[PDB]
């Protein structure tokens, strides 16, 4: 049992390597101190507030010394006016899907669930809602927060916020068991996200995470995607009797046995209902399943970038391209960096301070 | 040691003031009697913000109002959050209240008390205007009865020749004053009484005081205690001519000595049979008709003058007289709840009952003769006198009704005079008074076995969670009872100091008459606490229980003898005690295995019973229709010219219709369709044109006037100052009826299933299923080309 | 529309009469609003005042006087009624439904006293451009008929067809108006239900409808395409089912009338044949309206003057109200709500008025206007009635009157 | 003002059947002018909260139109109505934040149904008195508007103006615009300018200070005993109507109040155990022809047959809840659609287990039991 953090090393990580000024700039939206900072809410988690400067923001922190703290919104007074759009996206909803990890482990491998939950949402927020300041920042353990920054996404009501969330979270019954069932046509940015995703369906479904190799997983999750009860029962019966197939033999398995069962002039009303529930599945498994309740409300309180996770001592960083949680420092680690080099900049935290001051000085020249 | 310790016993009002009399000790460990004036105490009164309102929105309005109604210069006021469960209808479960402390003592109007219904824009209700001051103190200090009481800040040099007591202070303030834990008590003076009396107006002939002067509740008192001093006061009934007699040569020269005596006694208790409503009158009214100047050593406060109205108010008078001194009346309806073998409460009867001791009264007349010249008679009269002066007390001290009624006292938190000389609904009331204020609410504004059921109500409030707030404030009391009363039954198999049991004892009956005492809380009509809808579930539980009692009886082949909510009488079928007791044994068992808090017991074994009533017996113990009401009849006339009602496909003695068409009978000849439908065509027209001529008609049944005249203001009626309405005589409701009537005569469907409205009354002279059916089919075109005339008209409307 | 009667709307309408007429006077006059005072009560001076003349008494007697008599709308006076005082004045008309106008006093607080009647003023009349008449040259013959069109006692049409004979091949008229009713509801055979059976059709009729179609359109489509017809109903038409004043036009395709040359018209009806100005109305305001009468001067004039000068005045066909009852058996059958659109359309006075009567025939200039009474085209009895023929010499004022030759001719 | 210069400011105001009310107007016509618009007011918010579709309210507040508020007239007295029942009704709801909600809600609502029900031609006039695309940037864009509106010339706003049309992906969306719902943005824009009008009629207010706006805002506001009516065991035998005006009665703390207090004295509640129920129901007998023969019930009102006054999609919620099938469902509408109530509810009786009265509904269910 690798302890959390101690007490200490929290007092020490917030003395000399958690980046205040970038934080304070980054939720001021100026260089000078503002209304958006000196009216902005923050609560604080401890093991057993509202901040006027740098100076009064880290000597709030370091003497309450929490466990973590989560950013509200801007206020008309001193602690809602205005707050970041917010996602979180956890692996808890992919659980079925993968076979790399189990309970609260995460790897590189079931990563790519984040990382494509995180292209699609962004693609949707670039093309669609025309944003451009926004930052994933990694939960800390297995999961990834969204900080949409656009002053346009700032000013979202609770009601266009709730309309913003209903457009990107598509799979909204989470229920495995079930066939999703989804509306045809599909909406252009549905039809987009099947593109984005198909690619990746052979590559990390029926050959890394290959969770239907498993009959009785087979059972549970791969046949009740699909439509008609004559192929589900012959497929049932027909996996009994050739046992421990592969997830992309059972995916070719789907194909020939309704190519034997449907013919005449309906099967190609079969055909093109098997392909939708395919396609269905590929959403179902890859697609972003956002927590909606985070996103919905301006007075969400959501953890800050840079906190400390306080069962796996991880930094909560700035997330780009090349990440995977393997690559989170944890506070031991930048600790033993730093009795070597009292500096933070020779620490391997300094890497996401540099991109995410990159990314404040790109928002603050928007604004 | 720094503070004035006082046992308090009882009470009184005065001036807006409280004033506690008790007992002191002294340096030589003697107890002697003291007072304590109490000025500084407060009416808590809460007020009740409005929809939207707060408490600081009242304090800005009363608080001023206030201050000069009343003359103060400041008000203490604050916000507070209390809880309401009682039955006033529109007030919350929770709220936030001003609570406002309003003086007893003010310099301006202080007789004049705040209505709970005060008119206001901020608030609806008010709690409290009409707090008594006793209750006031015992409720805010959590005082519980007759205890010890520590008092600092006591001023020695304020009260002057104000009492009868050895010791007189003051305090400024209630929270001057606290109790303490001490179990024990000081001893008692206790003056038994005695008064002979003779009808002239009731006067007084003689008086006996037995004096016991060292009564300690702490140890059982000893049988027949003897007293310290014993005398006897008399005068002459007619003319003017053991222990101590006092010759006196009237009533007045009597009444003087027996205040003066009863002053030096100081007694605390003062001792007798039926005081309360009987003698203590005659003593009041004769010292009072007599002039007598020291009356008020009858109590413990000093008066020079009476009140102006004495001459229902005679108990308060004397009730406030004797304040200071415990009536201890044997008689009384606490003595006799003590006594229930008793039937008539006589003197001779309780002393046979309860000490089982034999005396034969005499039945002094002082009317008589003889008792002015025979020295003899007099002399037995006074020995009558003495005899049951003597035995009173004796009877009050095996009766244990001092201990008893102290127990019960410091178990409902009220005064120990209102339990001596008042029903049960006094404990009821400061027992609840003291549970919820102190929780945060707001309380009310002023052989045959018989078996025990006296448990069954607070067994049921206790099982079903019975609450004014409904586990609620009223089973959790009940629960503490019960518990503390095994506590005390557990620590009594064990004890083995007789003293220390007798105590337990009587701890664990004043506990149970307690609990079995609490349903008069909720069901006594004229309660503080009084709830018809609480009162009624636990009765109807009560029934149910005991429906169910005998049921269970009857599985064991018992006889239910009688029975009510108190008590069941049960046969049991048996010769023998030991059979008997086994059987009831096991009826006790049977009852609690399906009622866990239901315990009986058995209180009567009866080896023969001839019964008649509940206590009268003997016995050896052992120890479309409507829519055309109003349409006309379509008439048709005969192509001979005979004029008839055509009903549609129905009997009458005009026409027929065959199966070749309409026949008229008076002829013979057939109607063609266009000789039919010309007629109905013409009859529709004629009252199209009716209804067009636009008659008017008045409502106003005193004018109806009838006219085509319309007012520019439609609907007024044209008579001058008639204030009636006008309506189309011949409404668009009407016509539309007539017309769907017409249609219904040639509605085939309508015809076949026979719901066409009768052309003719059975009294009219004119008076006339598979025929019809046939005959309407046959002639179906003839029907729907008639229909289709309607219908010209029908779809035009 | 349906059958509603709504006694607010009606109220209304009645209301709006008083008012429109209290605008026309205050303009014609010249006089302010501030001129006009409630007449229901007293005043010490000299008012204008306007409102519908009523009865006295709400349940009247059949015959009224110029002592029995009552005068105003809901701003006027609200809508209260005062007896009316006219012994200062020597020479009158009024009826039942007048709207009039006057100039008087109530001195004592029970009556109007009139000192003068302001007249009404006659409407316009209407104007055509030169370019218009000029199309209109590029005489006129209008001839006019009224039902009945055959007689109680048969269904005789010959009379009719020998009608149509003539101006097909003799008159030859341009335009041909005939009045119903046809097929009268009221007529004793049809009435009664003594309706033979007719050797002449080959399948009897079942209904008015169709006894209509079996004898009128056969003959009615004998009349030559060159002369356009026009038909006007009566409320006594059994082939209408709109019996109320104002009433709807009949359909022609029902009626089975070629569209070659039979247009239905509304009763009353108002249109041009070339620019002149007809005004038709098929209630019989001339049988109907009962004057109370003064003076020797207002008697020794024509009834049928006197008549068509209210009508003209009053600016609607039938100005009589509660219009008359036949007694139940017919009637005016005014639909109260819809007065309005028996008014003059445009405000316009026609050239032609024509109104047929069950009185004598009659054609007479009153105001500059033609006014005309062809009477009932066949008498009850059979005999021979009557017909008008209308011969018209063929911005400027038609001056109709001084161009027009009106013959009634027996049919 | 002349009538002349009235006449033409009205005629200008309203060149357009509609109106934002954007200028003001320039005692019995006060009051009722203001209380006729309050109905209809109240008559769409009653409509509102029972869920009715836009043209089940359009089809009940047609009659009430030409009725007390006349629209497509070219009366000048039937516009000045409307005007000036409008600005009225500022002056009532003005003054708290509750009253201007309410009143902004069933105004816009009010807004809505008047737009649809003008022509094409005066709707086109309306809004002359939403930014076309080009021809190229539909071409380029023309496979993905095909595709969002294929299930349902394009206009491109700001997708915060048509948030409804967002959640339900009936619009296109590319870089923060939506590709279109005009009503929509003309109804926010109407709502968003009476909210800060009525904003400032209340600042102005005291100036003005009175019975009528006071009056007017104000308009806008024993095995059977009085607890076993409640419960399960005993209401499992009621009727529809029953059960319609227990269930209001629950929900909202005359006509309902006597059909409920005589079917509860039928079925034996006692008189002192009716008081306690009512006292206790106020927190803050006839047979099925005489409840049929009461006024009908309008918005507020649960009086009346359930079979005769709720729509079948309510009918069918009820009985789909009550277990019936679906020919079962189609039986009963059938006798509703015929006029035959106490049919209907015959056949409810039986399918859930002729009566034409509720107390023996109640004492046949009761009678199954024993
Ligand atoms: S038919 Fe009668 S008992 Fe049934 S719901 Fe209707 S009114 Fe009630």
């Amino acid at each position: 049992k690798t302890n959390g953090p101690s007490s200490s090393d929290m007092e020490y990580y917030y003395k000399s390597l958690y980046p205040f000024k970038h934080i304070f700039n980054w939720l001021n939206h100026s260089p000078k101190p503002s209304r958006d900072m000196i009216n902005r809410e923050f609560a604080m988690a401890f093991r057993s507030n509202s901040f006027n400067s740098v100076q009064d923001f880290k000597a709030q922190i370091e003497k309450a010394n929490p466990d973590r703290f989560e950013i509200g919104a801007i206020y008309n007074k001193p602690p809602a006016l205005e707050k970041e759009l917010v996602f979180d996206i956890d692996m808890d909803d992919y659980d079925a899907f993968r076979t790399c990890c189990s309970g609260a482990q995460v790897c590189s491998k079931c990563w790519k669930f984040i990382s494509l939950a995180m292209k699609i949402t962004n693609t949707a927020l670039r093309e669609d809602f025309g944003y451009k300041d926004f930052i994933w920042v990694f939960s800390g353990r297995r999961g990834a927060h969204c900080w949409v920054s656009d002053k346009r996404a700032r000013a979202l009501t609770d009601v266009q916020r709730r309309n913003v969330l209903d457009y990107v979270n598509v799979i909204r019954d989470r229920n495995t068991d079930k066939r999703l069932a989804l509306k045809r046509p599909y909406h252009p940015h549905l039809a987009r996200s099947l593109e984005q995703l198909k690619p990746f369906f052979v590559s990390i479904m029926l050959e890394e995470q290959n969770p239907w190799e498993d009959d009785q997983h087979a059972i549970q999750t791969l046949l009740p995607a699909l439509y008609d009860k004559q192929l589900i029962d012959s497929l049932k019966k027909y996996w009994l009797d050739n046992p421990r197939r592969s997830s992309k033999e059972k995916w070719n398995d789907i194909d020939q046995i309704a190519t034997s069962l449907f013919k005449g002039p309906k099967q190609d009303s079969h055909i093109i209902k098997l392909r939708e529930c395919k396609e269905d599945l590929v959403l179902m498994t890859l697609y972003p399943k956002l927590d909606v309740e985070v996103t919905k409300q301006t007075i969400h309180l959501l953890k800050a970038p840079f906190c400390i996770h306080p069962a796996t001592g991880n930094v909560c960083v700035p997330i780009d391209e090349s990440f995977a949680p393997e690559k989170a420092p944890k506070l031991i680690d930048l600790q033993t960096e730093m009795e070597k080099n009292n500096d933070v900049s020779l620490t391997a935290l300094q890497p996401f301070i540099n991109q995410f001051q990159a990314y404040v000085s790109s928002l603050l020249k928007n604004e | 040691t720094d503070t004035f310790q006082m046992f308090w016993l009882d009470y009184c009002e005065v001036n807006n003031t409280l004033i506690l009399f008790g007992k002191v000790k002294l340096k030589d460990d003697n107890c002697v009697s003291a007072m304590v004036q109490i000025n500084g105490l407060c009416r808590e009164l809460f007020f009740l913000p409005r929809e939207g309102k707060t408490p600081t929105d009242i304090h800005e309005e009363i608080i001023p109002l206030l201050m000069d109604k009343y003359g103060l210069d400041n008000i203490r006021a604050k916000p507070q959050k209390m809880k309401y469960s009682f039955e006033l209808p529109d007030i919350p479960s929770e709220s936030d209240y001003l609570k406002v402390l309003l003086p007893y003592q003010t310099p301006k109007s202080s007789r004049d008390t705040i209505p709970s219904d005060l008119s206001s824009d901020t608030f609806y209700h008010v709690f409290g205007g009409n707090s008594n001051i006793f209750e006031s103190f015992v409720i805010q200090n959590r005082i519980m009865g007759p205890c010890w009481l520590d008092i600092k800040g006591a001023d020695f040099n304020s009260i002057r020749n104000a009492s009868h007591c050895a010791v007189e202070v003051s305090v400024d303030k209630p929270q001057n004053i606290t109790p303490t834990t001490t179990k024990t008590m000081p001893n008692l003076r206790c003056l038994s009484l005695s008064i002979q009396t003779l009808m002239n107006k009731q006067e007084i002939v003689s008086i006996t005081l037995s004096a016991y002067r060292n009564i300690s509740l702490d140890s059982p008192i000893p049988e027949n205690i003897k007293p310290d001093d014993l005398c006897t006061l008399v005068r002459p009934p007619q003319s003017t001519s053991p222990g101590r007699v006092r010759l006196f040569n009237n009533e007045k020269a009597m009444l003087s000595c027996f205040c003066a005596m009863l002053k030096v006694e100081d007694p605390d208790v003062i001792i007798g049979h039926r005081l309360q409503n009987v003698y203590l009158d005659v003593l009041a009214h004769r010292m009072h008709d007599l002039n007598i100047p020291t009356f008020s050593s009858i109590g413990r406060r000093l008066r020079r003058t009476w009140p102006e109205k004495f001459g229902n108010m005679n108990h308060f008078f004397i009730s406030d007289i004797c304040s200071g001194r415990l009536i201890c009346d044997i008689a009384n309806e606490m003595g006799q709840s003590l006594t229930p073998k008793c039937q008539s409460w006589d003197l001779s009867e309780m002393y046979q009952v309860t000490c089982e001791k034999e005396h034969k009264p005499l039945d002094i007349d002082y009317q008589n003769p003889q008792y002015q010249n025979d020295v003899n008679s007099m002399t037995m009269a006074l020995q009558e006198n003495i005899t049951n002066c003597m035995i009173s007390a004796e009877v009050s001290y095996r009766i244990q009704l001092l201990t008893l009624t102290k127990q019960l006292t410091n178990l409902a938190g009220n005064a120990w005079a209102q339990t001596l000389g008042g029903t049960r609904a006094g404990r009821n009331e400061y027992i609840l008074l003291h549970e919820f204020s102190r929780n945060g609410f707001i309380v009310p504004d002023k052989y045959v076995l018989v078996m025990d059921f006296n448990s069954l109500y607070p067994s049921i409030i206790q099982e079903f969670n019975i609450c004014f707030t409904t586990q609620g404030v009223l089973p959790r009391l009940l629960a503490n009872l019960v518990d503390r009363r095994r506590e005390v039954k557990k620590v009594m198999k064990t004890e083995t100091d007789p003293h220390k049991r007798v105590q337990c004892d009587i701890r664990q009956q004043a506990l149970k008459l307690t609990a079995n005492s609490m349903y008069g809380c909720l069901g006594y009509v004229n309660s503080r606490f009084y709830a018809k809808p609480l009162a009624m579930l636990v009765t109807n539980k009560g029934r149910e229980i005991l429906m169910n009692t005998r049921q269970l009886a009857e599985s064991m082949n018992l006889l239910v003898v009688y029975g009510d909510t108190d008590s069941v009488m049960i046969d049991t079928g048996c010769d023998n005690y030991a059979d008997a007791i086994k059987i009831g044994l096991g009826f006790k068992r049977l009852v609690n295995e399906r009622y866990r808090l239901l315990e009986i017991d058995i209180d009567n074994v009866f080896k023969k019973l001839l019964l008649h009533a509940k206590k009268k017996y003997a016995a050896l113990t052992v120890n479309d229709v409507e829519r055309f009401k109003d349409t006309v009849t379509l008439e048709l006339s005969c192509p001979c010219d005979k004029r008839f009602p055509f009903g549609g496909i129905v009997s009458s003695n005009y026409y027929r219709v065959s199966y070749n068409g309409l026949q008229c009978k008076h002829c013979e000849q057939l109607f063609t369709p266009l000789q039919l439908t010309s007629q109905i065509e013409h009859s529709i027209r004629a009252h199209i044109s009716l209804y067009y001529a636009g008659w008017l008609q008045c409502d106003d049944s005193t004018c109806g006037i009838v006219t085509r005249q319309v007012s520019v203001f439609g609907k007024r009626c044209l008579n001058d100052g008639c204030t009636g309405v006008m309506r189309y005589k011949y409404s668009d409701k009407q016509l539309y009826n007539q017309l769907l009537y017409f249609d219904s005569l040639f509605d085939c469907e309508k015809n076949k299933k026979q719901e066409l409205k009768p052309i003719y009354l059975p009294d009219d002279l004119d008076y006339p299923e598979s025929s019809i059916k046939a005959l309407t089919e046959q002639n179906r075109e003839l029907m729907e080309t008639g229909r289709s005339v309607v219908q010209k008209y029908l779809n035009d409307c | 529309r349906t059958m509603r009667q709504n006694l607010q709307e009606a109220s209304d309408v009645l209301d709006d009469q008083i008012e429109s007429f209290t605008k026309i006077i205050q303009n014609h006059y010249k006089l302010s609003p501030n001129d006009f005072a409630d007449p229901t009560i007293q005043s010490q001076s000299e008012i204008y005042a306007v409102g519908r003349i009523v009865p006295d008494s709400p349940t009247y007697d059949k015959f009224l006087n110029p002592e029995s008599l009552s005068l105003t709308s809901r701003m006027g006076g609200v809508g209260r009624r005062v007896r009316l005082d006219l012994s200062q004045v020597n020479e009158l008309s009024f009826f039942l439904g007048q709207i009039v106008a006057f100039k008087g006093k109530n001195a004592n607080g029970d009556y109007f006293t009139v000192n003068s009647i302001l007249p009404l003023p006659y409407p316009n009349s209407p104007v055509s451009t030169s370019q218009e008449l000029q199309e209109f040259q590029a005489s006129l013959k209008v001839i006019v008929t009224c039902g009945p069109y055959f007689a109680n006692d048969n269904f005789s049409l010959e009379l009719l067809q020998e009608f149509i004979d003539s101006i097909n091949n003799e008159v030859k008229p341009h335009v041909l108006i005939m009045f119903g009713p046809f097929i009268d509801i009221t007529h004793p055979l049809i009435a009664s239900g003594k309706l033979p059976n007719f050797p002449q059709f080959k399948t009897q009729p079942k209904t008015l409808d169709e006894l209509f179609l079996k004898l009128f359109t056969p003959i009615l489509k004998t009349i030559s395409p060159h002369i356009q017809t026009v038909l006007i109903p009566s409320t006594k038409d059994a082939i209408s089912n709109h019996a109320a004043y104002p009433q709807a036009s009949l359909i022609r395709k029902a009626l089975q009338l070629p569209k070659r040359n039979f247009k239905c018209m509304a009763n009353p009806s108002s249109f041009q044949i070339n620019e002149i100005y007809f005004g038709c109305s098929n209630v019989d305001t001339f049988k109907d309206l009962k004057e109370v009468i003064k003076g020797g001067t207002t008697s020794s004039r024509y009834r049928l003057d006197r008549v068509s000068e209210h009508i003209l005045q009053q600016r609607r066909y039938y100005p009589i109200f509660p219009g008359s009852i036949r007694t139940h058996i017919s009637g005016a059958d005014l639909d109260v709500s819809y007065l309005g659109l028996t008014e003059f359309v445009g405000g316009f006075s026609p050239d032609i008025m024509i109104i047929p009567s069950e009185l004598q025939h009659f054609a007479r200039v009153v105001q500059n206007v033609v006014v005309i009474n062809p009477g009932r085209f066949i008498r009850a009895t059979g005999n021979r009635g009557s017909y008008a023929q209308i011969t018209v010499q063929c911005v400027y004022l038609h001056n109709v009157w001084k161009r027009a030759r009106v013959d009634l001719i027996a049919s | 003002s002349s009538s002349e210069e009235e006449k033409k400011l009205y005629a200008r105001l309203y060149e357009s059947k509609l109106s934002f009310y954007d200028l003001p107007p320039q005692l019995e016509q006060f009051e009722i002018w203001a209380i006729d618009r309050l109905k209809i007011l109240l008559e769409i918010e009653s409509c509102l909260s029972r869920n009715k579709s836009i043209k089940e309210i359009e089809t009940i507040i047609k009659p009430q139109f030409q009725k007390l508020l006349p629209f497509n007239t070219e009366s000048l007295e039937d516009r000045k109505k409307d005007y000036y029942s409008h600005f009225i009704l500022r002056l009532c709801f003005c003054r708290s934040k509750e009253l201007r909600e309410k009143f902004v809600r069933a105004e816009t609502f009010l807004f809505k149904i008047r737009f649809n029900m003008l022509t094409s031609t005066d709707q086109t006039k309306f809004v002359q008195s939403l930014q076309f695309i080009s021809n190229e940037e539909k071409a380029e864009l023309s496979h993905q508007l095909y595709q969002t509106v294929s299930a349902s010339k394009f206009i491109k706003l700001p997708f915060e103006n048509v948030i409804e049309l967002v959640g339900n992906r009936l619009v296109f969306l590319k870089d923060g615009y939506a590709y279109l719902q005009q009503l929509n943005l003309l109804s926010n824009e109407f709502a968003s300018k009476l909210n800060q009008e009525l904003i400032k009629t209340y600042q102005y207010l005291p100036r003005l200070n009175l019975p009528i706006l006071n009056h007017l805002s104000s308009g806008y506001t024993d095995e059977i005993n009085a607890q076993s009516v409640w419960s399960e065991e005993i209401s499992s035998n009621y009727p529809l109507c029953i059960k319609n005006l227990m269930e209001g009665l629950k929900k909202n703390h005359y006509y309902g109040r006597q059909q409920l207090s005589l079917f509860l004295k039928g079925i034996g509640l006692s008189a002192d155990e009716a008081l306690k129920f009512w006292s206790e129901a106020f927190t803050n007998p006839w047979d099925c022809h005489t409840i049929l023969s009461k006024p009908r019930p309008g918005r507020g009102d649960y009086h009346g047959c359930p079979f005769r006054d709720w729509s079948h999609e309510r009918l069918s919620a009820e009985l789909r809840s009550m277990k019936l099938t679906q020919a079962q469902i189609i039986s009963v509408l059938d006798s509703c659609q015929k006029g035959e109530y106490t049919i209907a509810c015959t056949k409810v009786f039986e399918m859930t287990h002729h009566i034409a009265h509720p107390n023996l509904y109640f004492e046949r269910s009761r009678q199954l039991q024993k």
